[PDB]
């Protein structure tokens, strides 16, 4: 069991860490059919998604996808510093797997 | 109402955000009262200003206009190549020093309004930049500010402050109107130091109660609702 | 996958972008039967709905509709600046499909 | 489709608008059996309930009832000015059907 | 239907009102097996539980138990004044039936 | 029924108390398959997890796991002081079973 986001990310193929240490610049959310997703950006232009739930996801991930959109919305609205994202880099934009917050 | 107050300060916006607002001397964080702080208006008001606009003894000063804040700023901070003027909402943590201290106000010309425990980030509307004493007149808005909450609030009335005036225990004020009607136990009234200890405890109780109000307004919106039926 | 609200909005028929750059002026919410919905307005008079869940929606949108109402409520209460809304223009008031917040 | 709470309240029998323009004075919540409900008051003593779910409520209203309890709790805490309530007055306390918040 | 917590509480056996008019001093939460519950204390030492769900509860109470734990958590964090609690006194610590917040 | 976190923790063999009296230094959340979990750290380096749901958990604990991740997120963002944690200590990082918050 990893103790931090970097070691967690290392357990998975096709992932990488982005170190941001900054607040989210924009938060976008959609209920449109087949695009039920969120998108965040940072002031350097880096862009990330929480993917539409699909067949690549197992059942245990469906509650966690919902939690992650909750987390990103509140981080955005409270200007909370995002330390790192773990993302899958075989998607465009890169798809979030995990977030860490700290100062 | 939506009136604003103004304060010159060399501490920049990122320090303010990290501290949770504009802090009195010796306090690093608004809500964290893990460290000792003397709270006394009279002492605050008679303190000298040596490269800091008055922020001692548990209060933080503001001016009633931008012009006044700028003047104050030139006098104290002219040695800095950059400083800020913070634009601040009125709320009941603010006291009109002349009104509360009356004839004993030590610098009545200044027309000070002072915030007990300092000014939380949410109360800060925005900030101007001052370069080499020259006011840059662009106003930078704070995303943390809450307009509907603060525009519905005013400074504290003087009668909420008389009891916190903090005059010396045997000062004539404690036997004169109005302060006589609000004197802490021991002030103009057998253990030594009662007046000082009660002045301090009334201040701490005020700030506890005020901080509760701020937590309620700000932390309320960190509540994330859950789909209870699904769970 | 789109990277922003404008490109997402362009993938659907009967949709358009409104650019508000302002906080929400009013929030209204109903639990009356067949009018389980939310309505927002802006100070320029523009009015928008989150539609009652209905036969036009697919399963994947049900959770997203509930999330959008949650987002508008907290946006209203925290006075967050709405950048853009993607709406369906074949409903009156226009119906929200997506929201972006910046600044 | 209504564009405000007055027009929405007008669609339903046995309703009335109350205009409060004030924050909520008290919030009460119960989990006692057969009284799983909320009650709010205003400083003039006006009292309103969110009703216990029952046969008067269609399935689509169950989630909206839960949402309304959420809305009143956070409105109370944030001291948000309630503009108007739409209520049914064939109950005591009057039963909330919709809420608007502005100013 | 009662108009207030005092009247609601008199509808039930084995109940009483505690008048606190104070914020919560401590908040405790557990996911340990057979002890999925919350405990609150006030500075005067009065201690109260939200009970573990069990066969004393009817199905309609299940959602309300979860809401009450959400209410106590946010009340604690916001330092909101609790006016009164309605409790069952045939449990140790006394078991929360209802809460009122004012002032 | 226990009246505090210390007495609750003493009811299980594989748990211990940690006394922290500090706010959370970092909060990490993952939706990655088989690592749907949260991790928190304090400034002295003490690290704790909310475990992925699994066969060691009874059905009653599933909803409480979800609640505890919400609790840690809002505690982190509000900088609330954590008093104590009860944790399972046959796991690495130690796995949170209960939390108490007080000043
Ligand atoms: O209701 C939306 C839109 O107005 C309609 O044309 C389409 O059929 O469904 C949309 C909802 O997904
Ligand atoms: O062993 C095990 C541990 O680790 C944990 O997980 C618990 C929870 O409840 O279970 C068992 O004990
Ligand atoms: O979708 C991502 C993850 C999420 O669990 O699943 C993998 O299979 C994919 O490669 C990645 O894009
Ligand atoms: O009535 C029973 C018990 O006697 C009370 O103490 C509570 O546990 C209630 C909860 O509805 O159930
Ligand atoms: O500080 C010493 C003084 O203290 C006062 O309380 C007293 O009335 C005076 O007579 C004098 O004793
Ligand atoms: O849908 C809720 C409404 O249902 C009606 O049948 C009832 O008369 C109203 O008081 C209200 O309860
Ligand atoms: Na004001």
């Amino acid at each position: 069991t990893p103790q931090n986001i970097t070691d967690l990310c290392a357990e998975y193929h096709n992932t990488q860490i982005h170190t941001l240490n900054d607040k989210i610049f924009s938060y976008t959310e959609s209920l449109a059919g087949k695009r039920e997703m969120a998108i965040i950006t940072f002031k350097n232009g880096a862009t990330f998604q929480v993917e539409v739930p699909g067949s690549q996801h197992i059942d245990s991930q469906k509650k966690a996808i919902e939690r992650m959109k909750d987390t990103l919305r509140i981080a955005y609205l409270t200007e909370a510093k995002v330390e790192k994202l773990c993302v899958w880099n075989n998607k465009t934009p890169h798809a979030i797997a995990a977030i860490s917050m700290a100062n | 109402n939506d009136d604003k107050l103004y304060r010159a300060d060399s501490r920049p916006p990122d320090e303010i955000k990290q501290s949770g607002g504009l802090m009195p001397r010796g306090q690093s964080e608004y809500f964290d009262r893990g460290t000792q702080m003397n709270i006394n208006l009279y002492d605050h008001a008679r303190g000298t200003q040596t490269g800091f606009v008055r922020h001692d003894d548990g209060y933080v000063s503001t001016s009633i206009s931008l012009r006044s804040a700028h003047l104050v700023g030139q006098t104290i901070l002219s040695g800095h190549s950059t400083y800020y003027i913070y634009v601040i909402a009125t709320a009941p943590n603010m006291f009109n020093v002349n009104d509360v201290l009356g004839a004993y106000s030590p610098h009545p010309d200044e027309q000070e309004v002072s915030a007990l425990g300092g000014i939380p980030y949410s109360q800060i509307y925005g900030w101007y930049r001052v370069h080499f004493g020259v006011l840059d007149e662009q106003l930078h808005r704070n995303r943390g500010y809450r307009d509907r909450y603060y525009s519905n609030l005013d400074i504290a009335p003087a009668a909420d402050g008389y009891g916190l005036a903090g005059f010396p225990p045997e000062h004539r004020a404690w036997r004169e109107e109005p302060w006589i009607h609000h004197a802490p136990p021991g002030c103009g009234n057998s253990m030594s130091n009662t007046c000082d200890e009660k002045t301090q405890s009334l201040g701490v109780k005020f700030l506890d109660e005020y901080q509760s109000k701020v937590k309620r307004q700000i932390f309320s919106g960190y509540q994330s609702e859950v789909d209870i039926y699904n769970r």
